[PDB]
């Protein structure tokens, strides 16, 4: 089952597959059988779903055998399985939307501690694999903290989030 | 009958539309009698699909028919 | 009724980036213009929501990064002007936002 | 780019008379019978208002007094009869191809007693 990882605010593109290369009808449905977008011939409609204003597609490439599902401003609340229904198949993919950041926005000093906040989608076990230019490649679960925060810790730390062998990079704000 | 330069008016006689709407809703009730039928407007999309469109006299009329499918319906008017 | 509404008056400092917004109503959400005295009207660029397509004139590359929004970078005294939002196909334009580039 | 030249720079017309403004393009704009020229009117404190589009048709809400004629690289915007409210700056713009350029402008002054 195809799985994708979002950054809780970026865009996502859900692509199906086809071979007949004629832009045949297609649909997207969640795990609860809810329509989000829609196709009636060659037009593009948006069904009464929570993702009415976020769904997007590449219409010019419909005749080339693609129907990528572009969604803008990804949020954790939209993580659900979606199904491709081009002709007779039920191809299914999943999205995992979460957010990684830090609690201390700007107020920081030398010799202080640092903590990270991770909000994973309901029903996920993300792992935080921090990577730092100074060699502080912290490894841990969803929540990770740093006991030292000095001037040498300058620069945004890239604490990646990995799960199911799929990993996405992130940045950490550090101002002192 | 719809007539009229970006403004025009279409006519709908509720006195004759109500009968057809009632027949259609009554027939729909058979398929799902346990359900309560509620109408509404479109969910959004292309301007040629969400709002009614037609080609008349070399003109591409787009008429907004929202105030005809939003009202809910029941066994009584 | 096709309607577009832009943000209020803005006063920003040179060298920074200032972002304006234009709202819409009465049609499907899915053009920018600059007017300066002695210059007339200059069509800045065009963009398309629901896919975010970009298009610029020769004198706007790297200067602008565009409910829709616009962001003008490398602000200078020349950018002090009024700006109009206009949904492209320009049927209607925004009322107008006055941008003043000065440190005062 | 397509360069638009307007004429005259400043125009004064008595109330009720005919006001004509010419716009010339550096390149041919006709595309098999159609001209993709636009003419806009602007007044202080207001955004430009589409007066003429397609070079031969009247925009909705625009009085029929406004009209357009010509072809090739020579077009004319004509106002007849001219009124007091017509005082404004008229601009000619080209939609023949990108980049979408604009005219030099032409102010209309309602000459009166």
């Amino acid at each position: 089952k195809k799985v994708v990882l979002g950054k809780k605010g970026d865009t996502v593109e859900l692509t199906c597959t086809a071979s007949q290369k004629k832009s045949i009808q297609f649909h997207w449905k969640n795990s609860n059988q809810i329509k989000i977008l829609g196709n009636q011939g060659s037009f593009l409609t948006k069904g009464p779903s929570k993702l009415n204003d976020r769904a997007d597609s590449r219409r010019s490439l419909w005749d080339q055998g693609n129907f990528p599902l572009i969604i803008k401003n990804l949020k954790i609340e939209d993580s659900d399985t979606y199904i491709c229904e081009v002709e007779d198949q039920k191809e299914e993919v999943q999205l995992l939307v979460f957010g990684l950041t830090a609690n201390s926005d700007t107020h920081l000093l030398q010799g202080q501690s640092l903590t990270l906040t991770l909000e994973s989608p309901p029903g996920s076990s993300p792992s935080v694999q921090c990577r730092s230019p100074r060699g502080k490649n912290i490894q841990g679960g969803k929540t990770l903290s740093v006991s030292q925060l000095e001037l040498q810790d300058s620069g945004t730390w890239t604490c990646t989030v990995l799960q199911n062998q799929k990993k996405v990079e992130f940045k950490i704000d550090i101002v002192v | 009958n719809c007539t009229r330069i970006r403004q025009a008016h279409c006519n709908i006689s509720k006195a004759r539309w109500n009968e057809t709407l009632g027949q259609i809703v009554a027939k729909l009730e058979e398929q799902f009698p346990n359900k309560t039928i509620i109408f509404n407007h479109s969910s959004g999309g292309d301007p040629e699909i969400v709002t009614h469109s037609f080609n008349c006299g070399g003109e591409f009329f787009y008429c907004n028919t929202t105030p005809l499918f939003n009202s809910t319906w029941n066994n009584t008017r | 009724q096709v309607q577009l509404k832009q943000s209020g008056t803005e006063l920003v400092r040179p060298g920074t980036s200032v972002k304006m917004s234009c709202k819409a109503a009465g049609y499907t959400f899915t053009g920018w213009v600059k007017q300066r005295p002695g210059h007339g009207l200059e069509w800045i660029g065009d963009f398309y929501p629901g896919g975010d397509y970009t298009l610029y004139s020769e004198n706007f590359m790297g200067k602008a990064s565009l409910t829709a929004y616009m962001q003008l970078s490398s602000l200078t005294s020349e950018d002090s002007a009024i700006y109009y939002c206009a949904r492209g196909h320009f049927a209607y334009w925004g009322q107008g936002t006055l941008v003043t580039v000065s440190s005062a | 780019d397509i360069v638009l030249t307007q004429s005259p720079a400043s125009l004064a017309v008595s109330l009720g008379q005919r006001a004509t403004i010419s716009c010339k393009a550096s390149q041919s704009v006709d595309y098999d019978g159609d001209s993709y020229m636009n003419w806009y009117q602007q007044k202080p404190g207001q955004p430009p208002k589409l007066l003429i589009y397609a070079a031969s048709n009247l925009e909705s809400g625009i009085p029929a007094r406004f009209s357009g004629s010509g072809s090739g690289t020579d077009f004319t915007l004509n106002i007849h009869p001219v009124g007091e409210e017509d005082a404004a700056t008229y601009y000619c713009q080209q939609s023949h191809e990108d980049p979408w350029t604009f005219g030099g402008g032409t102010m209309l002054e309602i000459k009166r007693t």
